[PDB]
């Protein structure tokens, strides 16, 4: 009733030709908020009903950073321009933006004028879609 | 009155004392009637009416 | 007299000329002014209660819960969830104020009310509106006339700002910085003279920072001649102050260079991948080389950087910050005297700032950082840190800083001064008043009901200190009448005098003028307004 | 701040809500006016129908929420009650000097002095119709009360028929004249009964010449036709006596019973023995008959008829000299019936009338009684054929109790329109523009004529004005003051000469009412509603 | 009528027909003139309407009032489309439009309930409409010297006269100077484009200001603008519409190198490519910068090192104002910027109006644009302000157009009741009437004038109807005085093109509404 997608493609049945390496990590498991794959490939972020985005290697499987700060659940997340040390924002509940830095861990940038869902970088990376419009190059 | 900040006794005994002087001024402007003058009696009948 | 008119016309067929008409409502004639003016007379007197140094907070809780504890008029109303229209007219007036001058956007409200509050009195007699709103506008001319008269000049030297302190000590006396009183005054003087224009031109309030963080006591809050960031040195083992620091300002990322235009770069042998890291590790050393060879002591970043560029600068004793905002850098470069460089290859030492202490603080047991400039040489730049012991005390001391600023301002305008407690309005209601007896008879009531409402204040003041109102506000006109002196006023705190020259009760004449103007204007707006067509 | 539980409407839109809502009224029935008005069919949601043209009859079968238009519509059913005749025209003026007045309001003009004029204006123009519109019937003769009639009966379902309906009105009329104290001639309409049957043509319709019972004989036995009637009236039931409710039966020897039960018939044995021993031959009662005096009344050859009504009695015998007996019992404490109690009249019959039956009394004797058949298509028809002749009767009455008649056809509006509108300019400031819009307003009733008409009612209007104007300053050309409207050819007429005629009453009333009315509405300023 | 077991037209469809619907579409025309019968003369008062998002409008417009109303029923939505007639064509009397087509229909209306044929009236109202027109076009009074003060002062007077109706005539001799100082230094086509109207929040009406140039908000400035003096004494404005930042070169742009040297050197380019356009621009001697397009941190810098001013993101509106009063070009490109395509003014400056930074450029000589910035204490109450501003410059256009003036407050419309009663006094009667109606309809104007004042209206009717038969054109209702007296002798003017256009609209609407006979409503499609 409720699920009617019980069968969903979990099976991922295929010859076997080379797709079939989708890791899948849900070791947190709790609510996987966004899933957003890196544009490098070799990182993963993910964020929890907790408020704490989380960033996970594909290769080594071990969580690199939990970015906590945020007031409330983070809902939504992006990444950077094109890798920029992913200096990616995180939306949530708590009607902030920010921006995250692994370099240094920290938030590096913050913005609340507006719950944000619907961020998107400019291609340039000088501003993003707050779903407004937030300038990097002004704050 | 009340807004600026007189206690709500000064005004009922200001205006018993009001009452009264006007009592006096009203009964000062009155003029003595008979009722066996028709007219003054018609009169007032009129002037209750006039307004119906 | 409600929903609008309903006939379905004479002939019984449907008769439907407005889209909803049924569900719409409709206003017309005097019960619409009455609605109107009794609106807001409920706005103006949960105002009023908040006037004068014996003022009370309202304490105004958002959508979210959060509690704003605040004295400020157009904060407030701001604040205050309406759905009148008037309502919004009065909150509407409020900010305006609030823009135009920054203080008294409280008197704005309560003189309203009272005019709206006398013009009911004169609709009532068969005084038509907009004879109201003319004869609101002539005694409104001859108030701000009588006000330009008995105005006083004041001196804005920045060799004797015992005026200036006088006037933001008045500002601020309704406020509850009114316990570190002296030294908020002192300091929002000092805010605006050391970032102004001299030629009585503007001050901008882009190069005032008001920051604020919580802990520590009021009485903590202090004025830096400089500049205080959110942020702290990127390398943990960089050391913790710097003196006589030649700071390098770069809106450039230290990292390798970037081409805009979508480029692929192409390594096609095994000379390329050494060529490439050869390149990499060059540009590393090579940029750390250019900042140090400026002879710069610290290096401020806008976009952050990567852990080669923090351990080469780390290495060569050269403190650096990273991330530091737009806003942030364009202050420090104001106030450090050095120009902002957009890559290295542009830094020389010219380009460099001097401070005279760069320094790390910290604040308790919260391992929270937060970087300090100051002792700059002629730096055109201040940042206001306020202290305090809990959010909401800061938030409102943010508040009465701006306002003390704003009327700082004012007076960078215009110095001409007259003294408030409320004499300024009893000495225009009197020459409203002698005015109005020249007048022809149909005028003068509404120049009567125009002095009785600048009466508000006073009596408003007198109630709020506990005095009696009418008694008090009685005995100050007739000594104001008996003996030339437009400076009595209602003694608020007690002193013992009535003269608010020697209380150095000062009020900006402009802001009297823009409160007497704006009040006017919005009363005779809704005085001519006789129809409303809610849905 | 009022805090009141209702809805509160204040100044001009309880004005203008007052006026739409009379007009409705008015704009319902205007088209039923004058010769050329056509009836309208009521349908009453159960499937009753009511086809109808009088005013008071569509008003008061029409449900209404507004109270302003209750007004207009107890103002018509006052002006029925009061006269008979000119129910609509009385509605149609009253809506208009709504609307001319609630003008003069909106214009800011003070309601009071509105009011004042239309007073003035109606005193004025009731003492010029009783001055210059009047005319005698005297001078007419039986002429006056045909033509008088025959205006009555137009914008009805029997106007072509005139010619002769107002024959048999006229005579039904005349036929109940009776004088009382002070040599009064008065004419006791509603003692004329109307029966109803649907069969043969209007033609047919029948005036008798005595009395008509809507009854029968009780039993099949008794005769059907009575030459030398001798009738007999009484307003007690003849069935098997019973005793009082303070009275009850005790039996402690058997041998009484059979006495006492044969005694509870014997009582009604004799009494009837009583009535029947003077001659009596056909008996009236208002209660009922069993079988028993059913058949001692058989036995004699005497009619016997059962729950006749009690107008219907009272009618009968006032005209055929009977009395009515609720008892048997003299002065001297006896049980007797005499003959000198006893009506008389030439002929008793029970005529059959389309299947069913009634029964008539010919030609009473001491008073000439009247009555009226109708006969129709259906019921609706013979509805409205009794609605018609009702107004018929009333306006001949009103016709012969007071001798003045006035011009019909929009001559009496035109002419007191012209007038009114001359004796504006000497009165008051206001008060002047309040008695040209009456003046205004009286144009209405020639208006409606001529549009129902589909005539050019402008150009028919400005003719009829001109006429009255000339009338009213030519000093020799005072005979146009008879120029009214020709309907059938669109033309002014002179309708004295027509013979269109009516009573002056219904002009002088009508006014009278309508400027109640006017006044009445107009008062008002505010309402409020509470809510139910 | 009967069930017709297949229905003609669609089920739902809604038919009237005859006199009764004649007279509910005079009915709901009336109902629409009462919405802004009170909005009209200088004891006028204003109308406030909420729309379902919650918003209030408040406005003494009669086109505005109209237009905010929404109106559905078919005949009534013709007075609304002939207010807008109004409004675009003339610009005042969008009230008298709408007043005058119902009361000419409300006059027609007892001779439509006689059954009277619609084509008599039409032919009547259009008659009478001719002659009208033709009396204000004979009687106007024109003044043949082209005086620059006499041009002047009519142009002031006809402002205040269109002035003296709303919340800003306490200030009206104030506003119609302004008013008539920009429409006269607009150059030749008088395009409302070029005159800006700026509204900021707070200060007294008598604070706003009418700039001889051109000014604008602050817009969106970057890091290292506060370094940018912010005054100059005779800058050349380079008006550009250039992108001044790093950026892609192209969209499909797209860089192939396999050398670090080339790498560099493609860095470098961007760079140099970047400076080139900077050099070039500061080279041209310019020292104020506008661009329609952002300017980055980048440029703000290099102009900031150079003392120069820039400002990026400025509207095109406002660098067309500036291309009209400082007298440059805007470009595209910077290759070739001569001194013929920069502009010029004697001062810039930016200054802080009630909490906001504007842009000023003052000075400028030959300027065919203007600027007016509006204070005041709420969003309505500016709105009010400019609509009011755009009814007085409208009707100052006009008459730079032509310098027809009638005398207003009710005289001219007096004079034609009076002439056309005179007329129809001399025809056979048919029309004698429905023109006789239409001159008592144009009597509505003094009456709802006297109405709105608290007068008594039937007495100054009664003075202005004798006044006018004796002798005296322009006598119509005094306002202050309670009285009537020479309206041309106390300048209240009105060009005769705004009575003309009035007469005509209303002429129309109520022909069109006189000539519908039927109303047919289909049934509504998607109600959804
Ligand atoms: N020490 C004082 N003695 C008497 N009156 C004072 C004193 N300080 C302030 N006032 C008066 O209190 C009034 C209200 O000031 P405040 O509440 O600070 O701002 P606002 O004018 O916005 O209400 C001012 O009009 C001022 O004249
Ligand atoms: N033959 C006729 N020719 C012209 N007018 C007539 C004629 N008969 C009646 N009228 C007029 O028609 C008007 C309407 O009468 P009607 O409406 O039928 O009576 P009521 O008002 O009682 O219903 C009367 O005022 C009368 O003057
Ligand atoms: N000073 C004045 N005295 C008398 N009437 C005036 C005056 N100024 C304007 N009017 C009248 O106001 C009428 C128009 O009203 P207004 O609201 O100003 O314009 P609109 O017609 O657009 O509503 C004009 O007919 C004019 O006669
Ligand atoms: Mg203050
Ligand atoms: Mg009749
Ligand atoms: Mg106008």
């Amino acid at each position: 009733l409720d699920n009617k997608c019980s069968v969903y493609p979990l099976t991922f049945d295929k010859n076997e030709n080379m797709a079939a390496k989708k890791k899948s990590v849900a070791m947190h498991t709790n609510y996987l908020s966004a899933c957003s794959f890196t544009n490098s490939d070799m990182q993963i972020l993910t964020a929890s009903g907790d408020g704490t985005c989380a960033l996970w290697d594909v290769e080594s499987g071990q969580l690199l950073q939990s970015f906590h700060g945020h007031g409330a659940d983070v809902l939504c997340l992006d990444l950077a321009p094109s890798e920029t040390g992913n200096t990616f924002v995180s939306g949530g509940c708590d009607k902030k933006a920010m921006v995250w830095d692994m370099r240094s861990g920290q938030c590096v940038q913050a913005f609340e004028t507006h719950d944000i869902n619907s961020v998107r970088y400019y291609p340039s990376g000088d501003a993003f879609a707050s779903g407004r419009l937030y300038d990097l190059r002004a704050d | 009155l009340l807004q600026k900040g007189i206690h709500p006794t000064i005004i009922s005994e200001s205006f018993q004392k009001a009452l009264e002087k006007g009592i006096e001024i009203l009964t000062d402007m009155s003029r003595p009637v008979e009722l066996s003058d028709r007219e003054t009696l018609l009169n007032s009948a009129t002037t209750s009416l006039n307004s119906k | 007299a409600s929903m609008g008119t309903l006939a379905f016309d004479e002939y019984g067929r449907p008769f439907l000329i407005i889209k909803d008409q049924d569900r719409k409502s409709r206003l017309m004639g005097l019960e619409a002014l009455k609605s109107h003016i009794m609106a807001a007379k409920a706005v103006a007197n949960t105002m009023r209660t908040s006037l004068g140094p014996n003022g009370l907070d309202k304490m105004m809780v958002d959508k979210d819960g959060d509690v704003t504890v605040t004295n400020d008029g157009a904060t407030i109303l701001s604040m205050m969830d309406v759905d009148h229209q008037i309502a919004k007219l009065m909150v509407e007036l409020s900010k305006s104020q609030d823009d135009e001058i920054g203080d008294g956007t409280t008197g704005v409200v309560v003189l309203a009310g009272a005019l709206l509050e006398e013009a009911e009195q004169l609709l009532d007699r068969g005084i038509h509106p907009i004879r109201i709103a003319d004869g609101y506008e002539q005694a409104a001319r001859v108030a701000i006339e009588h006000l330009d008269k008995i105005s006083d000049s004041v001196l804005v030297d920045i060799k004797d700002t015992e005026p200036l302190i006088q006037t933001a000590k008045t500002t601020l006396g309704s406020k509850v910085v009114n316990s570190c009183h002296r030294q908020m005054a002192e300091i929002a003087v000092n805010a605006v003279l050391t970032v102004a224009d001299m030629e009585r031109r503007d001050v901008d309030f882009e190069l005032i920072k008001v920051e604020g963080k919580v802990g520590g006591r009021l009485e903590d809050t202090k004025l830096i001649k400089g500049v205080i960031v959110d942020k702290d040195f990127s390398h943990p083992q960089m050391p913790k102050k710097v003196e006589d620091a030649k700071i390098a300002i770069l809106t450039c990322p230290f990292e390798p260079p970037k081409p805009k235009t979508k480029h692929k770069l192409d390594v096609t042998s095994v000379e390329d991948y050494k060529a490439l890291q050869k390149y990499e590790k060059e540009k590393f050393e090579e940029m750390i080389q250019q900042i140090k060879e400026t002879g710069a002591n610290l290096a401020i970043c806008q976009w952050g950087f990567d852990d080669e560029a923090n351990h080469l600068l780390l290495q060569n004793n050269l403190p650096a910050v990273r991330w530091v905002g737009g806003p942030e850098i364009e202050l420090i470069a104001i106030a450090t005297g050095g120009r902002i460089v957009p890559r290295f290859s542009e830094l020389t030492a010219e380009k460099l700032g001097f401070a005279g202490l760069v320094q790390e603080i910290s604040f308790g047991t919260t391992k929270d950082k937060m970087l300090v400039i100051e002792q700059c040489k002629n730096s055109r730049a201040v940042t206001i840190f306020i202290r305090g012991g809990n959010k909401m005390i800061i938030e409102e001391a943010k508040r009465s800083l701006h306002d003390a600023l704003c009327v700082i301002r004012n007076l960078i305008r215009d110095n001409r001064v007259v003294y408030g407690g409320g004499a300024a309005e009893i000495s225009c209601a009197l020459a409203v008043s002698q005015e109005a007896d020249k007048c022809p008879t149909l005028e003068q009531y509404a120049m009567r009901a125009f002095a009785d409402a600048l009466e508000v204040i006073p009596m408003a003041l007198s109630e709020n200190s506990g005095m009696n109102p009418i008694q008090t506000m009685t005995e100050v006109r007739a000594r104001q009448v008996k003996e030339m002196n437009p400076a009595l006023g209602i003694d608020c705190l007690h002193k013992g005098t009535n003269d608010m020259k020697q209380q150095h009760v000062i009020e900006t004449l402009i802001g009297k003028k823009q409160q007497i103007s704006l009040a006017t204007q919005m009363v005779r707006m809704i005085l001519k307004i006789d129809d409303i067509r809610k849905p | 701040p009022l805090s009141v539980f209702g809805d509160r409407s204040t100044g001009e839109t309880i004005r203008s809500q007052n006026v739409m809502a009379a007009a409705s009224i008015a704009n319902i029935v205007k088209s039923s006016l004058g010769p050329v008005g056509l009836d309208k069919m009521l349908v009453d949601d159960i499937g009753d129908v009511t086809i109808t043209n009088d005013g008071a009859t569509i008003l008061k079968l029409l449900e209404v929420e507004h109270p302003a238009a209750k007004v207009l519509c107890e103002l018509a059913d006052l002006q029925d009650k009061e006269v008979g005749d000119g129910t609509t025209s009385v509605v149609i003026i009253a809506a208009e000097l709504l609307k001319n007045a609630d003008e003069l309001v909106k214009q800011k003009i003070h309601p009071t002095s509105v009011i004042s004029g239309y007073r003035l204006a109606c005193k004025e123009a009731v003492r010029y119709i009783n001055e210059n519109l009047i005319v005698n019937t005297d001078e007419l003769g039986r002429d006056c009360l045909i033509n008088a009639a025959k205006t009555s009966m137009s914008s009805k379902i029997i106007g072509i028929n005139g010619d002769f309906f107002a024959n048999m009105v006229v005579d039904a009329v005349l036929a109940i004249k009776y004088t009382d104290i002070r040599g009064q001639p008065r004419y006791p309409v509603n003692s004329v009964n109307i029966l109803k049957a649907h069969g043969r043509s209007q033609m047919e319709s029948m005036l008798i010449s005595g009395y008509a019972l809507n009854c029968v004989v009780g039993s099949q036995g008794m005769p059907k036709r009575i030459v030398n009637a001798k009738i007999a009236c009484l307003d007690f039931s003849l069935q098997k006596t019973k005793m009082k409710l303070g009275v009850q039966v005790v039996i402690t020897d058997p041998e009484k019973l059979d006495q006492i039960r044969q005694r509870e018939s014997d009582i009604t044995k004799e009494r009837i023995q009583k009535i029947l021993a003077t001659g009596a031959n056909v008996i009236l009662t208002t209660g009922g008959i069993d079988d028993m005096c059913l058949k001692y009344f058989v036995e004699a050859g005497a009619m016997a008829v059962r729950r006749v009504l009690k107008r219907d009695l009272k009618r009968i015998a006032k005209a055929s000299g009977a009395t009515i007996l609720s008892t048997l019992a003299n002065l001297e404490g006896e049980e007797t019936f005499e003959a000198a109690m006893l009506g008389q009249a030439e002929e008793v019959v029970q005529e059959r009338i389309c299947d069913d039956e009634l029964i008539l009394i010919k030609n009473t004797k001491a008073r000439t009684s009247a009555s009226i058949i109708l006969r129709g298509a259906n019921d609706f028809m013979c509805d409205e054929m009794e609605r018609s002749l009702h107004d018929a009767l009333c306006v001949v009455k009103r016709v012969l109790e007071s001798k003045s008649v006035v011009p019909g056809g929009g001559a009496v509006e035109a002419a007191l329109s012209i007038y009114l509108e001359n004796y504006a300019t000497s009165m008051g400031s206001r008060e002047q523009l309040a008695i040209a819009e009456f003046a205004r307003s009286l144009l209405v009733i020639p208006n409606t004529l001529a549009v129902n008409a589909a005539q050019d009612s402008t150009d028919l209007v400005a003719k009829l004005r001109a006429f009255h104007n000339e009338a009213q300053v030519n000093p020799e050309r005072k005979n146009l003051k008879w120029i009214g409207l020709d309907l059938s050819n669109g033309k002014p007429r002179d309708n004295k000469q027509a013979g269109v005629f009516e009573p002056t009453i219904v002009k002088v009333k009508s006014l009278k009412f309508a400027t109640e009315a006017a006044i009445t509405i107009l008062r008002i300023d505010d309402l409020i509603k509470l809510h139910p | 009528m009967m069930p017709t077991p297949v229905i003609l037209l669609k089920e739902g469809t809604d038919s009237s027909q005859g006199i009764p619907q004649l007279v509910s579409n005079i009915s709901a025309c009336q109902v629409i003139a009462e919405a802004v019968r009170t909005t009209l003369g200088p004891r006028g008062m204003d109308k406030l309407i909420v729309d379902g998002r919650g918003k209030a409008t408040i406005s003494n417009d009669g086109a505005t009032i109209l237009k905010l109303l929404d109106v559905v029923h078919p005949a009534a939505k013709t007075l609304v489309d002939i207010a807008k007639s109004q409004d675009a064509e003339v610009g005042d009397g969008t009230t008298s439009v709408t007043l005058l087509a119902a009361e000419f229909l409300k006059q027609v209306k007892p001779y439509v309930e006689e059954g009277l044929h619609p084509q008599i009236i039409i032919r009547a109202f259009r008659t009478a409409t001719q002659l009208a027109v033709n009396k204000i076009k004979e009687i106007a009074v024109t003044v043949k010297k082209a005086d620059k003060v006499e041009q002047r002062k009519l142009l002031e007077k006809c402002a205040m006269t269109a002035l003296s109706s709303k919340l800003i005539s306490q200030q009206k001799a104030f506003f119609a100077k302004m008013v008539v100082d920009a429409v006269m230094m607009l150059d030749d086509l008088l395009q409302l484009k070029m005159i800006g109207i700026k509204k900021v929040q707070g200060g007294a009406l008598e604070d706003s200001q009418l700039v001889a140039g051109v000014a604008f908000k602050k817009t969106f400035s970057y890091a290292g603008f506060e370094m940018q003096p912010k005054k100059y004494h005779n800058p050349k404005i380079a008006l550009l519409n250039v992108e001044l930042e790093l950026k892609a070169e192209k969209d499909n742009a797209e860089i192939r190198v396999h050398t670090v040297e080339d790498y560099q050197a493609i860095v470098d380019a961007e760079w140099n490519i970047l400076y080139d356009k900077l050099e070039k621009i500061h080279h041209s001697g310019a020292k104020v910068v506008l661009s329609k397009l952002p300017i980055g941190d980048v440029a703000t810098q290099y102009f900031a090192d150079r003392d120069m001013f820039c400002a990026g993101r400025v509207p095109e509106e406002d660098l067309k104002r500036t291309m009209m009063a400082c007298g440059g070009s805007i470009q595209t490109s910077v290759n070739a910027l001569s001194a013929d395509v920069l502009g010029r003014c004697q001062v810039f400056e930016e200054t802080q109006i009630g909490g906001e930074r504007y842009n000023f450029f003052t000075g400028c000589p030959k300027a065919k644009t203007c600027t007016f910035i509006l204070r005041g204490g709420a969003e309505q109450f500016m709105e009010e302000t400019e609509r009011s501003l755009h009814d007085a410059i409208m009707i100052v256009r006009r008459a730079i157009k032509n310098d027809s003036v009638v005398a207003g407050g009710g005289a001219i419309e007096m004079e034609l009741s009076k002439y056309l009663r005179d007329y129809s006094r001399t025809i056979p009667g048919k029309q004698q009437l429905l023109i006789g109606a239409y001159a008592k309809a144009l009597e509505i104007i003094p009456r709802q004038l006297c109405d709105n004042a608290g007068f008594d209206a039937t007495n100054i009717l009664n003075k202005l109807r004798a006044r006018h038969a004796q002798g005296g054109t322009w006598y119509g209702v005094d306002i202050n005085n309670e009285d009537i007296a020479d309206n041309f002798e106390a300048f209240v003017w009105e060009p005769a093109m705004v009575r003309i256009n009035a007469l005509t609209a209303a002429s129309e609407a109520a022909c069109l509404i006189v000539s519908v006979d039927e109303t047919i409503k289909n049934p509504r499609s998607t109600v959804d």
